[PDB]
């Protein structure tokens, strides 16, 4: 997400304590890892939650060239909503820790914190969330907790003028709000490079506006 | 309203937020509770 953003202050670092090669139920000890292979690292965990890009650069131009890995695009959106509270409020700190651990281990989980101190958990579906809760109560926290009634995240919208005033009345804003074409909506939902004959994804906006506008004119009139 | 029957006291209090928010806040300042633990040790009437 930092990368999304793209010298001193920029770089945190962790030494690599060990490298092992996965073998299901055992890990084979490794002195060194080489390009191509996938390995288990000890101690690089703290820097990142979910995805991260690891580089070592000895070069100022080399550093400038270097491009950070894009955030992994998970196939589904969580949607399912659980509200948590611990059984006994005094044990909150343990719950908090555990929730962070769950975020690290389960890439599809979102933990949000409400005003109330309630924890909103999003997961993909029933079974998914059930497994989270089991591990949470058993493997990580040792705390019995209250769980709510399964809900869902809602989204806001409309279907069809403005007047507005600054707190120090010098500015005045009028903005129209409009229903969008289902085609357009679908095109936006589909993450794409605009390859083949495919309607260009708006995140390609950094390309010339003429091109962007060409797509809009071409596909929508 | 106030009464006392031997030991036990009964007091009725009427607040408005103006007066209400004050009394809440002063207690909070002098007994800060970040974990929301006020309601651990609070006694309901079991009966109802």
């Amino acid at each position: 997400s930092q990368s999304e953003s793209r010298e001193d202050d920029e770089t945190p670092s962790c030494e690599v304590e060990e490298i092992g090669l996965l073998g299901g139920r055992y890990v084979y000890p490794v002195h060194e890892a080489h390009k191509g292979q996938i390995v288990l690292i000890k101690g690089i965990s703290s820097a990142y939650i979910k995805s991260a890009t690891l580089y070592s650069v000895k070069s100022k131009e080399d550093m400038k060239q270097l491009k950070f890995f894009k955030p992994l695009d998970y196939i589904t959106e969580a949607v399912f909503k659980i509200v948590l509270q611990p059984l006994l409020p005094r044990e909150l700190p343990k719950l908090l820790d555990a929730l962070n651990k769950i975020s690290k281990y389960y890439p599809g989980v979102i933990i949000k914190v409400e005003e109330s101190g309630e924890h909103v958990i999003l997961g993909n579906g029933e079974l998914y969330m059930d497994c989270l809760l089991y591990d949470l109560r058993a493997s990580y926290a040792k705390i019995e907790i209250k769980i709510s009634d399964p809900l869902t995240v809602f989204s806001e919208s409309c279907s069809n003028s403005r007047l507005g005033e600054e707190n120090l009345p010098g500015l005045s804003i009028s903005v129209a709000a409009e229903p969008m074409d289902s085609k357009m909506i679908q095109d936006l939902s589909r993450n794409t490079l605009g390859k083949g004959q495919n309607c260009l994804d708006i995140d390609g906006i950094m390309d010339n506006p003429r091109k962007l506008s060409k797509i809009l004119r071409t596909e929508y009139g | 309203l106030y009464t006392r029957y031997l030991d036990r006291i009964y007091m009725l209090f009427h607040f408005e937020e103006d007066e209400g928010e004050e009394l809440t806040d002063e207690y909070l300042a002098e007994n800060p509770d970040p974990n929301f633990e006020n309601s651990i040790g609070y006694n309901n009437r079991k009966c109802w």
